[PDB]
């Protein structure tokens, strides 16, 4: 996250880290056995780390639970990035508590201008590389589909939305993928792609979770 | 154009996945951050794969 702030330990209790010997993506806990992330975050052998703040230290609230299933949307297109969503089943149920908690799925789509909270352990520099120890947070608005298409001609599908600031300085970045975009207590987006980080005229692009709620519920219930 | 001579490509997705690329200036396979989508070919899951494909380019 570029241009954000330190969240504070366990203030975003639905945020998880996906670990393959190191942190490579985020995710969002949606019930005690299931996480939502991005399809491009698929790897075999994922370990889900819950209750994290400092991801380079053991602080006392962590739960480390292996994935037992990592299910990519059946229509994910790895060239256009359409349908960039994945569901991860935990091999055992997480113990839910004040620092490990689920986030609700949306009941309707959010509108342009709605302010959301984006979080993750991704790069904090727009030029160069600095990866944080602790979780970072950013408040950003959803942008109109018209502005999103203007920013990225020919690239925005009905399953994507843009969020951020056209002047630059505030965005998700490498290592934030798969993580949450939460608006009024609902998981509306998944960190997906962009063009550089925090560049002028290049807002972040996010998977539009409200289009997948029926699929998410049925897939979780069938697995 | 030899793909082993192309600079490493992070791409547009926002993961932080460690991959290998052949660095012809150094003569060795090196690590870089891959964002998870739209990989170019100078992008390997292991040093051994990179050395096999690109070593000596
Ligand atoms: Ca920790």
């Amino acid at each position: 996250i570029v241009g954000g702030y330190t969240c504070g330990a366990n203030t975003v209790p639905y945020q998880v880290s996906l670990n393959s010997g190191y942190h490579f993506c985020g995710g969002s806990l949606i019930n005690s056995q299931w996480v939502v992330s991005a399809a491009h975050c698929y790897k075999s052998g994922i370990q889900v780390r819950l209750g994290e703040d400092n991801i380079n230290v053991v602080e006392g609230n962590e739960q480390f639970i292996s994935a037992s299933k990592s299910i990519v949307h059946p229509s994910y297109n790895s060239n256009t990035l359409n349908n960039d969503i994945m569901l991860i089943k935990l091999k055992s149920a997480a113990s839910l508590n004040s620092r490990v908690a689920s986030i609700s799925l949306p009941t309707s789509c959010a509108s342009a201008g709605t302010q959301c909270l984006i979080s993750g352990w991704g790069n904090t520099k727009s030029s160069g590389t600095s990866y944080p120890d602790v979780l970072k947070c950013l408040k950003a608005p959803i942008l109109s589909d018209s502005s999103c298409k203007s920013a990225y001609p020919g690239q925005i599908t009905s399953n994507m939305f843009c969020a951020g600031y056209l002047e630059g300085g505030k965005d998700s970045c490498q290592g934030d993928s798969g993580g949450p975009v939460v608006c009024s207590g609902k998981l509306q987006g998944i960190v997906s792609w962009g063009s550089g980080c925090a560049q002028k005229n290049k807002p972040g692009v996010y998977t539009k979770v409200c289009n997948y709620v029926s699929w998410i519920k049925q897939t979780i219930a069938s697995n | 154009p030899d793909f082993c001579l192309e600079p490493p490509y992070t791409g547009p997705c926002x993961a932080r996945i460690i991959r290998y690329f052949y660095n012809a200036k150094a003569g060795l396979c090196q690590t870089f951050v891959y964002g998870g989508c739209r990989a170019k070919r100078n992008n390997f899951k292991s040093a051994e794969d990179c050395m096999r494909t690109c070593g000596g380019a």
